[PDB]
């Protein structure tokens, strides 16, 4: 009662960055009031097998990972927008480790399909708002990169002309977190290629015939968008995705987007108040500076033949 | 007797319940994480022993909220009258998850602010509160200024009455 390193536990479990902002004295209520939830949502479980709320027994994240095989209803989403949005790191780990994604990414696909009506659009947007707290977790992204059309999916959600600026904003988050993730973020050294998960995503729109070229709804969202997270989210995908470690391959990748139109869509944000934020500064500078030198490089190769 | 106050990041919930009890202001605008402090309030001829829970408005502290809500009798539901968008999250975020995490517990919707509030203005009406109290289930609407020191002591009778 005086450690106090029993709530380091407390801490990393509810994501809290800065525990220094908490008084010694507060830590410990904490830490008392942690453990007495934790007996809490046992007596709950073993309870509601008869009661039946479901609510309380959802409270199990494996329990509500098997439920999403039978049920996909207002409801049930509008009670996992409080539950993952205010549980625990390790509830969402539990969950995802036990399918849950897999489970919740086909409710997502049905919804995405559904014939419209009026119910149609708010169960689509809670699906991605529900989303958006499973994804905050990393062994979520490790999971979604498993699952056969998951980023595809992705992709198609964030171009339903359903959902709002915002919607599409978490998903592009989503994507861009899953093209960086070439190595588990947890394990020193087990290949993933989520980079290689995500472009074959979007070569999967084109064969799909989806995308009339590759990368096109993509960036012909980043081009209207008017969020700057939006821009800058955009930007730091398409810098990813070119990022290649072979000259062919990046010569390659930015020939479909200069095909498109990213050149004349860059140029035209440099004469724009948009170079006022340094990230965007920067994302585009990079392009610029990668560009050129792999002008160079090729210049350099084909004076050596 | 267990208080808790919830609502949006910077509507006032800190000021209530600092004016309600020192009573007055931290001058400084610090963005609360926890909190927790007892108090004993005169009321009729008897003291009462009052535990408030204040806390974090902000999204980021989202997954410790709830260490907050074990067996509390009353939560306060806070909104700031002259902010439509905290007062539409009382409905879509605040009330669903203490109904999720403490069900047992009597609701007070609390209109804050209201020294604030000016008129041809799209705020929030003493109406508009009414009507949420009784579609919600709470015991009362009561609106407050921690700044002119109104409805202070209101709000905080009324969580003792509902429990006597
Ligand atoms: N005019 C007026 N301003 C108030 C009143 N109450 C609080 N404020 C102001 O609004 C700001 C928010 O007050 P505060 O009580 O700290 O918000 P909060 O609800 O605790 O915010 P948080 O801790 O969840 S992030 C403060 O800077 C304070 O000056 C009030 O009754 N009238
Ligand atoms: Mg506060």
């Amino acid at each position: 009662e005086v450690v106090q390193q029993k709530f380091a536990i407390v801490a990393k479990e509810m994501k809290i960055d800065n525990p220094e902002l908490i008084t010694i004295p507060n830590q410990w209520k904490l830490v008392q009031e942690y453990e007495k939830k934790q007996k809490k949502d046992i007596r709950i479980q073993l309870n509601a097998q008869k009661t039946g709320n479901w609510r309380n027994a959802i409270t199990d994240p494996k329990y509500l990972a098997d439920l999403l095989k039978t049920r996909d209803d207002m409801d049930l989403l509008n009670e996992m927008v409080v539950v993952f949005r205010s549980s625990s790191v390790s509830f969402i780990k539990t969950f995802v480790s036990v399918g849950g994604l897999a489970n919740l990414m086909a409710i997502y696909k049905k919804k995405i399909e559904a014939e419209n009506s009026n119910t149609a659009i708010d169960e689509e947007r809670k699906c991605c708002e529900v989303l958006r707290y499973v994804f905050a977790e990393e062994d979520a992204t490790v999971a979604l990169i498993e699952i056969d059309g998951g980023v595809e999916l992705l992709l198609k959600g964030m171009n339903s002309k359903r959902i709002t600026p915002d919607n599409q904003l978490d998903i592009l988050l989503e994507i861009t977190l899953t093209s960086s993730m070439v190595e588990h973020p947890s394990q020193e050294g087990l290949y993933l290629g989520g980079d290689v998960c995500v472009m074959n995503a979007f070569s999967n729109l084109v064969s799909e015939g989806v995308d009339m070229k590759k990368f096109l709804s993509f960036f012909s969202l980043f081009s209207k968008s008017k969020s700057e997270k939006f821009k800058h989210a955009s930007l730091v995908l398409i810098n990813n995705l070119i990022d290649q470690p072979e000259l062919e391959h990046r010569m390659d990748v930015r020939n479909s987007f200069i095909e498109i139109g990213l050149v004349n869509e860059l140029e035209n944000m440099k004469n724009t108040e948009w170079m006022k934020i340094d990230k965007i500064k920067d994302s585009i500078n990079d392009f610029f500076d990668s560009w050129e030198e792999d002008k160079k490089e090729v210049e350099s190769r084909f004076d050596d033949l | 007797l267990k208080i808790v106050v919830v609502g949006d990041g910077a509507v006032g919930k800190t000021c209530l319940l600092l004016a309600f009890s020192k009573g007055e202001i931290p001058t400084a605008y610090v963005p609360t994480v926890f909190e927790n402090f007892s108090h004993v309030m005169k009321y009729k001829n008897e003291e009462f022993i009052l535990h408030l829970w204040d806390t974090a408005g902000q999204e980021e502290y989202d997954r410790l909220r709830p260490l907050s809500y074990a067996d509390s009798d009353v939560v306060l539901l806070c909104f700031a009258v002259n902010n439509r968008t905290s007062f539409d999250n009382i409905s879509t975020k605040w009330e669903p998850e203490i109904k999720h995490y403490i069900d047992t517990a009597k609701t007070v919707l609390v209109g804050l602010k209201v020294d604030l509030r000016k008129d041809g203005s799209d705020d929030v009406t003493k109406q508009e509160g009414d009507d949420l109290c009784q579609k919600l289930g709470c015991v009362a609407y009561i609106e407050a200024s921690s700044v002119a020191k109104i409805g202070l002591n209101e709000v905080f009778e009324k969580s003792v009455d509902c429990i006597f």
